[PDB]
C-alpha cells in the first residue's frame, strides 16, 4: 500500500470492497444520475472530509 | 440471440402439432378461463395444464391475451406441491412471449414476482426504475431461487435489463452532457459484479438446507446461474477479473470452475491477483487456482501453480504468527491439489510444509500450550475446539501432509 | 464460418451449427462437420443440441455417410431415457432422412415400429407416424405397408388428432404415390369412411379418396 | 386387450396425473416397475416430470423382495443421475442396504440375461 | 447471503426524490455491529474441587 | 391568490419541484408549508402525478425537521384529499417505513401513525394502522419502544372502544414491566390516559 493511491471508488471499481458493493453502487449511481443541477464529483468523505488536520480549522 | 435464436427451425414438429392439434377449433380456452382455473381455492393443477398445454400449439403473436394471465397469477406457482410439469410449460410460454415483447413482460414479470409480505405496497416498477437499478429483479420472492423455471425467467431479465441499463446509462450521459464516461464504466462494471456477486450467493445453500448435493432445485439452479455467469464472462472479461478480484466464498469455487468454462481465462490475471497486498485477495487467488489446476491441468496452470508455491515460500518468512496462521489455515488444503495436478511440483511443496511445520513447531515451542503436539510426536492418523492458533496449525499441516500422501498411495 | 465451432460460447457454437446446416448442400462429406455435429448433439446447452439437430437434418439429408454414421446415435438418444420428451420429439425427424440405403430405410423404419409402439402419447406418435410416412415416400418399398399401417391407425385408433394426422398422410402418399395403392387399400379406406360418425374425418378422408379417384 | 386405446390412456394419464405418481402411488409403482410397451414413456414422464423429493423416495422405494423390474429400475437410475437440468452449461450418496440391494438389482439383470 | 440480503434491504420504502434511491448512510463504523461475547460460567463446586486437586 | 394555480402549475411548480431537493433544509422545509396551499387547489389526479412522491420522499429525509414538517403535512393532505386516497396512496410507503433497520424510519412511522390516526377514522386507524403499531413493541430500541407506548397513548382515543382491553392493553402491560425507565414511564402513562 503507498500514500499517493487515495482510492477513487466512483472513478475505480476495483477500489471498492466486496462488503461495501451494494451501497457504494448505489451511491454511485445517484452521484451519477441525480447530478442534475447538482455537482459530479469524486467519492464523498473521501477527497472531502477526509482533509490534513493542519487545514482542517483553518477559518 | 437466445431471445432470437429460439425462433429458429429444427425439425418442423412445432408446424406439424400446431396443424394437428389446434384445428379442432374448440377455442374456449380463453385467458379469462385459464384465469378462473388459476383462482379457484381448491386449485387444480391437472385442469390448469389442460389448458396452458394447449398455449404451447399457439404462435406468439396469438399468445399475447394470456400475458398478463399467466404472469400475475404465477406468484401462486411458488407455492409448494406445484408440479413441475406446470412450471415448465409457463417457462416455454414465456419465452414464446419474451420473443414478441419482452419489454412489457419484464415489466409485468419483475412486478408479479415481488416477494409480497407487505403487498399493500404493490411496489409497481416501471421500465425507468428497473432500467436504473437492474438489481430489481434480484429482490424477488425468495422461494423463486429454488424454483428452476422462475430462476431462469428471472435470469433472463436480469441479463435484459443489464444490458438495457447500459444502453440507458450511455443515452443519459448523452442527454446532461449539454471524467462522466470514466464514472459511467466503473458504474456498470460495479453493477455486473454485484449481479455475479448476489448471483453466486443465490448459489449457496441456506442455514435451513445446511441442516444427496446432487439431486435437488440448488442444482438446477446453480446450473442456470452457472449458464448466465459463462455468457457473462464470455460477453466482458474484465467482469470475471473484477469478481474474482472482489472475491466470493471459497464454497463455490469448485462449483464455478466446474460449471463455468469460461474459467480458464482466470490463469491470466492470477499472478496479477496475487501481487495484491491484501492477504484476502492472495488467499482466494491460491484457492481458485488450486480448483483451475484440478479442472484444466495445462502447462500454464503449471507454471502459475509454481509461481503460487513460490509466493507461499516467500511470504512465509514475511507474515507474523498471526498472519502466518490467517494465511495458511485456507490456502494449505489447496497444496493438495497442486500436488494431484502437478507430482513435479512433489519436491517444492513438500519442502514449503517442511519448512511450515518446522517454523510452527518453533511457534508452538515458544509458549506454553495446552496441547504441545512436540512432545506428540508419533501419532497415528488421528481423524476427526477453541484451541492455540499455533497447534491448530501444526495439526493442519499434519493432516495436509496426510492427504497429499494418501492420495499419492490410494 | 469453421472456425467458430472451436468457441467456448454455446451461443456462436450453435449460431456455427445452423450456418452449417445452412450451408449443407455446398460442404457434403465434410468431415469436420459432420464431427462436430456428433460432438454438439450430446453437448449440455440445449441452444447447441438443437442447432446440433437441425443440422444432423439438413446434413442427413445432403450425406448418405453422415446418415448412416448418425442413425445409430439418434437411435440411442431417442430410446435414451435420459432425454426428455421435447428433445426425443424434435429427434425423430431425423429419420425421415434415413433412405439413402435399403438395409438404413429398413432399420429406421424398425426403429419407427419401435417408437409408436413404445411411445403412444400424441405428439409422440404423431411425429413418428409423419416421420414414418415421409421415409417410406422417399425410400417407396416400404410404402404399401406404410399405407396398410396409416390405415390400420385411422381404423383403430380413436384420438381425432390421430385419425387426422392419417388422414394428412393418406393424402400425401396418394398425391405421390397413387399407383402403389391396392384395391383392399381403397376398400378399408372407403370402410372407414363409411363407419366413422364423425364429419371431419369423414371429409378428410373423401378429400383422399377424391384425390384417389382422379 | 387394450391395443389401440392404450395411447388414449396414456395421454389421459399424462394430462390427469401432473406429476405422475401423485395420487395412489402404489399403482403407478406397479405401472413403471413391474413384470408393458408404454412403460419407457412413463418413464421418461416421472423422470423429467416429477419432483425431486418425490424422485429420492421413488429411489429409496426402488432400493428397500422382488418386486420390481431390474432393467428398469437401473435405467431410471443412471437417468436421475444424467438429468440434462443436473448437468447444464458443463456421484450419488447411498447409505449400506441401498448399495446391497443396487447390486441385488444388478445381478438380477445379469442373471436373467444369463449369457 | 451478505449481499443477498443487503439487495433485501435495498427496497425503497418511498419512490425516492427524483425516481432514483440513495442508500441513507454515509458508511459502516468497522466490520459493522460486534458480537454480544456470551460468557459462559461453569459448577463452582467443580471448580473448588479441581482447585482443590491441584 | 393573485394569478390562480393554473399559471403556478404552467411557470413555478417545476421550480418548486426542483427545491424539494434543494441542500439546504430550510428551502424544503418551505416547499413542504406551502404544499397544502397547491394540495387544496388541485385535484387528486395532478397531485398524484407531480407531488404525492414529494410529499413521500421528505419522510425519509435526513433532517428531522423536514420529516416532522412532511408527517404534520400529511394531516393536512388526508384532510385535503379525503382518506380513501390516503389508503391508496399514502398508507403503503408509510407502513413500509416500519419494517427498516433505521430506528429513526420506524419513529417516523411512529409518528405518521400520531398524526394520520385523527383524520383516517375508526375502522383505518383499528385494522390497518394498529397492528403495525402493535407488532414494534418488540423492538430492540427502547427509543421505538416508548414512541410505540406514545403513538398507543395518542391513537387510543381514535380507535374503536372493543379492541382496547383486549389487544392494546395487552402490549401496554408488557411495555410497563420492561427494562428500560423511559419504557416504563411512557407504558404508565399511557395506563393512565386509557383509564
Amino acid at each position: 500500500l503507498n500514500k499517493d493511491l487515495k482510492p477513487q471508488t466512483f472513478r475505480n471499481a476495483y477500489d471498492i470492497p466486496r462488503r461495501n458493493l451494494l451501497d457504494h453502487l448505489t451511491r454511485m449511481r445517484s452521484n451519477l444520475l441525480k447530478s442534475t443541477r447538482r455537482f459530479l464529483k469524486g467519492q464523498d468523505e473521501d477527497q472531502v472530509h477526509s482533509v490534513p488536520i493542519a487545514q482542517m480549522g483553518n477559518y | 440471440v437466445d431471445d432470437w435464436i429460439c425462433e429458429e427451425e429444427i425439425t418442423g414438429t412445432d408446424a406439424l402439432l400446431r396443424r394437428m392439434l389446434l384445428t379442432n377449433n374448440a377455442k374456449n380456452h380463453s385467458p379469462k378461463q385459464l384465469q378462473e382455473a388459476f383462482s379457484a381455492v381448491p386449485v387444480n393443477n391437472t385442469q390448469v395444464m389442460q389448458i396452458i398445454e394447449h398455449l404451447t400449439l399457439l404462435s406468439a403473436s396469438e399468445l399475447i391475451p394470456y400475458a398478463e394471465v399467466l404472469t400475475s397469477n404465477m406468484s401462486q406457482l411458488l407455492n409448494s406441491g406445484v408440479p413441475r410439469r406446470i412450471l415448465q410449460t409457463v417457462n416455454k410460454l414465456w419465452m414464446v412471449l419474451n420473443t414478441v415483447m419482452p419489454r412489457r413482460l419484464w415489466v409485468m414479470t419483475v412486478n408479479a414476482l415481488q416477494p409480497s409480505i407487505k403487498f399493500v405496497r404493490q411496489q409497481k416498477y416501471t421500465q425507468n426504475d428497473l432500467m436504473i437499478d437492474p438489481l430489481i429483479v434480484l429482490r424477488c420472492d425468495q422461494r423463486v431461487h429454488r424454483c428452476p423455471p422462475l430462476m431462469d425467467i428471472t435470469l433472463h431479465m436480469l441479463n435484459g435489463y443489464l444490458l438495457a441499463s447500459k444502453a440507458y446509462l450511455s443515452a443519459h450521459l448523452k442527454e446532461t452532457e449539454q471524467t462522466r464516461e470514466e464514472l459511467k464504466n466503473a458504474l456498470l462494471a460495479a453493477q455486473d459484479s454485484a449481479a455475479v456477486q448476489i448471483l453466486l450467493e443465490i448459489c449457496l445453500p441456506t442455514e435451513e438446507e445446511k441442516a444427496d448435493n446432487l439431486l435437488c432445485n440448488l442444482r438446477e439452479v446453480q446450473c442456470l446461474i452457472c449458464c448466465l455467469l459463462h455468457q457473462m464472462y464470455i460477453a466482458d472479461p474484465n467482469i470475471a477479473k473484477l469478481v474474482h478480484f472482489q472475491g466470493y466464498p471459497c464454497e463455490l469455487l469448485p462449483l464455478t470452475v466446474a460449471g463455468i468454462p469460461s474459467m480458464h481465462i482466470c490463469l491470466d490475471f492470477i499472478p496479477e491477483l496475487i501481487a495484491q497486498p491484501e492477504l484476502e485477495k492472495q488467499i482466494f487467488a491460491i484457492q481458485l487456482l488450486s480448483h483451475l489446476c484440478i479442472q484444466y491441468a495445462l502447462p500454464k496452470s503449471l507454471s502459475v501453480a509454481r509461481l503460487a508455491v513460490n509466493v507461499m515460500g516467500t511470504l512465509l518468512t514475511v507474515l507474523t504468527q498471526a498472519k502466518r496462521y490467517a494465511f495458511f489455515m485456507p490456502t494449505l488444503p489447496s497444496l493438495v491439489s497442486f500436488c494431484r495436478a502437478f507430482p513435479p511440483l512433489y519436491e517444492d511443496i513438500m519442502s514449503l510444509l517442511i519448512q511450515i511445520g518446522q517454523v510452527c513447531a518453533s511457534d508452538v515451542a515458544t509458549q506454553t500450550r495446552d496441547i504441545d503436539p512436540i512432545i506428540t510426536r508419533l501419532q497415528q492418523i488421528k481423524e476427526k475446539g477453541s484451541m492455540d492458533p499455533d497447534v491448530q496449525l501444526c495439526h493442519c499441516i499434519e493432516r495436509t501432509v496426510i492427504e497429499i500422501i494418501n492420495m499419492s498411495v490410494s | 464460418i469453421f472456425s467458430v465451432i472451436h468457441s467456448n460460447d454455446p451461443v456462436a457454437r450453435a449460431i456455427t451449427l445452423r450456418m452449417l446446416g445452412s450451408l449443407a448442400s455446398i460442404i457434403p462429406e465434410r468431415k469436420n462437420a459432420h464431427h462436430s455435429i456428433r460432438q454438439s448433439l450430446d453437448s449440455h446447452d440445449n441452444v447447441e443440441v438443437e442447432a446440433a439437430v437441425f443440422a444432423a437434418a439438413n446434413f442427413s439429408a445432403q450425406s448418405k455417410d453422415f446418415a448412416v454414421g448418425i442413425c445409430n446415435k439418434i437411435s440411442e438418444m431417442i430410446q435414451g431415457l435420459a432425454t426428455p420428451v421435447d428433445l426425443k420429439l424434435k429427434l425423430i425427424p431425423i429419420l425421415q432422412h434415413m433412405h439413402h440405403d435399403a438395409i438404413l430405410a429398413s432399420s429406421a423404419r424398425q426403429l419407427l415400429q419401435q417408437l409408436v409402439t413404445s411411445y403412444p402419447s400424441t405428439k409422440m406418435v404423431i411425429v413418428s407416424l409423419h416421420t414414418f410416412t415421409l421415409l417410406a415416400a422417399s425410400s417407396l418399398v416400404d410404402t404399401p405397408k406404410q399405407i396398410q399401417l396409416l390405415l390400420q391407425y385411422l381404423k383403430n385408433d380413436p384420438r381425432k388428432a390421430v385419425k387426422r394426422l392419417a388422414i394428412q398422410d393418406l393424402k400425401l402418399l396418394a398425391n405421390k404415390t397413387p399407383h402403389t395403392w391396392s384395391r383392399e387399400n381403397i376398400q378399408a379406406l372407403c370402410e372407414c369412411a363409411l363407419q366413422t360418425p364423425y364429419d371431419s374425418l369423414k371429409l378428410g378422408m373423401l378429400s383422399v379418396l377424391s384425390t384417389l379417384s382422379g | 386387450r387394450l391395443g389401440p386405446s392404450s395411447g388414449l390412456l396414456v395421454d389421459w394419464l399424462e394430462m390427469l396425473d401432473p406429476e405422475v405418481v401423485s395420487s395412489c402411488p402404489d399403482l403407478q409403482l406397479r405401472l413403471l416397475f413391474s413384470r408393458p410397451s408404454f412403460r419407457p414413456y412413463l418413464l421418461t414422464l416421472f423422470t423429467h416430470q416429477s419432483s425431486w423429493p418425490t424422485l429420492h423416495q421413488c429411489i429409496r422405494v426402488l432400493l428397500g423382495e422382488q418386486r420390481f423390474d431390474p432393467s428398469a429400475s437401473l435405467d431410471f437410475l443412471w437417468a436421475c443421475i444424467h438429468v440434462p437440468r443436473i448437468w447444464q452449461g458443463r456421484v450419488l450418496r447411498v447409505q449400506g442396504p441401498e448399495l446391497i440391494s443396487l447390486v441385488e438389482l444388478i445381478l438380477a439383470e445379469a442373471e436373467t440375461r444369463s449369457q | 447471503a451478505s449481499l443477498l440480503d443487503t439487495n433485501r434491504r435495498h427496497t425503497a420504502a418511498v419512490p425516492g426524490p427524483g425516481g432514483i434511491w440513495s442508500v441513507f448512510h454515509a458508511g459502516v463504523i468497522g466490520r459493522g455491529l460486534k458480537p454480544p461475547k456470551f460468557v459462559q460460567s461453569r459448577n463452582q463446586q467443580e471448580v473448588i474441587y479441581n482447585t482443590q486437586s491441584l | 391568490e393573485v394569478i390562480g394555480i393554473r399559471q403556478l402549475s404552467q411557470s413555478l411548480l417545476p421550480a418548486i419541484v426542483e427545491l424539494a431537493e434543494d441542500a439546504k433544509w430550510r428551502v424544503r422545509l418551505a416547499i413542504i408549508e406551502y404544499m397544502p396551499l397547491l394540495a387544496g387547489q388541485l385535484g387528486v389526479e395532478f397531485f398524484d402525478e407531480k407531488l404525492n412522491s414529494l410529499c413521500m420522499a421528505w419522510l425519509v429525509d435526513h433532517v428531522y425537521a423536514i420529516r416532522e414538517a412532511a408527517t404534520s403535512n400529511l394531516k393536512k393532505l388526508v384532510e385535503k384529499f379525503g382518506k380513501e386516497w390516503a389508503h391508496a396512496t399514502i398508507i403503503p410507503k408509510v407502513l413500509a417505513m416500519s419494517g427498516d433497520p433505521n430506528y429513526l424510519h420506524r419513529m417516523t412511522t411512529l409518528f405518521c401513525i400520531n398524526v394520520l390516526s385523527e383524520v383516517c377514522g375508526q375502522d383505518i386507524t383499528t385494522k390497518h394502522m394498529l397492528p403495525t403499531v402493535l407488532r414494534m413493541a418488540g423492538d430492540p430500541v427502547a427509543n421505538v419502544r416508548f414512541n410505540v407506548a406514545k403513538s398507543l397513548q395518542k391513537i387510543g382515543p381514535i380507535l374503536d372502544n372493543s379492541t382496547l382491553q383486549s389487544e392494546v392493553k395487552p402490549i401496554l402491560e408488557k411495555l410497563t414491566q420492561d427494562q428500560d425507565v423511559d419504557v416504563k414511564y411512557f407504558a404508565q402513562e399511557a395506563l393512565t390516559v386509557l383509564s
